[PDB]
């Protein structure tokens, strides 16, 4: 039993040495449980860019799309034409296992 | 040397020796001496655009902390590096256009017309493609005011024969012609102006 | 976000006043150029949308 | 938060001014200046839109 | 009971060691409990990045809908015509079992 207690004392070290430094003692990276911990706040962290972004941008969309219904022949800004739809629609439904 | 481009950018250049043909940079934040980014280049040229400026600052700056040293792709080395700290070449004390119109003519043409400084007369105008947004055709300085750029999309360019080109990118900034300074500049894009009747 | 209301607060304020008179300039932000680059902005970060 | 509710009270009612009675004067907050400034520091605070 | 005890320790071991590295001692795969969280955690991912693309996509387009609505006769930008909505359709029905 004092044996097999030295066996586990050591993945405790080392399960709790992953809440400090990246590598894992010998030099490996942690892979398990905490790596996807760790991707998951990466990418919550990616996800708050992008919508602060996306509320801005919508707040100017909005008031463009008032001006082109008040007054029309107003030139598209150059992102609202056919090619670049073709390519977001191109993108959604290449990611999306076709939609 | 560094250089504030029309387009707000910052680019540097470096005189190449020929035998070597990578180099190695260092960008640092200049309050503090935290690192934006770094790698390995295989160009002279290193454009920090204003997207990465203004995610580092809260905006465009006239600052900047650089520092490169050639590197050797075989085995890697990295020798002495050259560290530039003042500030850009600037060129704001040249004011920029206010207005700027495109509109489309019944013969075909665009008209480009903009007003700027009875004192200054010499003017830089850059064109892009609207398909690439990187062409950057029809780069040179004009004096006058008013441009007619005819029919050049027609040949050459587009493969189009008579239709032309509706949309346009323009952008036109004061130059110096002894220092080559060139101030901030204004541009127009869309469907410039179709004409009346 | 703190910033982003007062911003919708002021912005909602001058389409009404838009609306009610055309022929109004807009305020330079409201531009082609402006939004050209908000858009490619938009598609360059997620990926071309 | 707090500050920007009563504004919003107030917003809304002279919006309502406004589209009931037209040629009332702005309160030189609402002119063409004061929105550039405040489009411009979005544009730079959220890395161009 | 010392006997059974030391059989109990190899498991809380192995347990143990599940959160720092994927493999399990002897080379095999964690393959209960702990892997349906981390394939959660991988999906959760995916549909965070495709939730951020899906709104920049509506963002463009309205803009393209209220151009057709105030000028007809737009051509469409070739992601809206009969053969993508009928590939997309079919994905529908086929994904969620005839619907």
């Amino acid at each position: 039993l004092t044996t097999e207690q030295i066996n586990m004392t050591k993945e405790q070290k080392e399960a709790q040495r992953a809440q400090t430094s990246d590598t894992r003692t010998d030099g490996t990276r942690v892979a398990g449980s905490v790596g996807k911990q760790k991707e998951l706040y990466d990418q919550q962290i990616t996800s708050y860019k992008r919508d602060a972004e996306v509320k801005a941008a919508k707040l100017f969309t909005d008031a463009w799309v008032t001006q082109k219904t008040i007054d029309e022949g107003l030139s598209p800004p150059n992102g609202f034409t056919n090619s670049s739809l073709d390519s977001i629609l191109t993108a959604l439904k290449n990611n999306n296992a076709l939609g | 040397q560094g250089r504030k481009l029309a387009t707000r950018d910052i680019k540097m250049t470096w005189d190449n020796r020929a035998g070597i043909t990578h180099w190695k940079y260092a960008n640092r934040h200049v309050t503090t001496g935290a690192e934006i980014s770094s790698g390995i280049l295989t160009s002279p040229e290193y454009v920090f655009t204003l997207n990465d400026q203004q995610n580092a600052y809260n905006g465009d700056t006239l600052n900047m902390s650089f520092s490169v040293s050639e590197y050797a792709a075989d085995s890697g080395a990295v020798g002495a590096s050259s560290s530039f700290v003042g500030v850009v070449q600037n060129g704001s004390y040249m004011q920029t256009p206010t207005q700027l119109k495109a509109a489309k003519q019944l013969n075909g043409d665009i008209i480009f017309t903009w007003v700027g400084r009875p004192s200054w007369q010499h003017f830089w105008v850059v064109n892009t493609s609207v398909n690439d947004s990187k062409t950057v055709i029809f780069s040179k300085e004009w004096s006058s005011e008013s441009l007619t750029w005819t029919v050049a999309e027609q040949n050459e360019f587009y493969g189009l024969e008579e239709g032309g080109a509706t949309h346009v990118i323009f952008m036109v900034s004061e130059y110096d012609p002894s220092n080559g300074l060139v101030s901030i500049g204004a541009q127009v894009t869309g469907q410039a102006e179709q004409p009346s009747n």
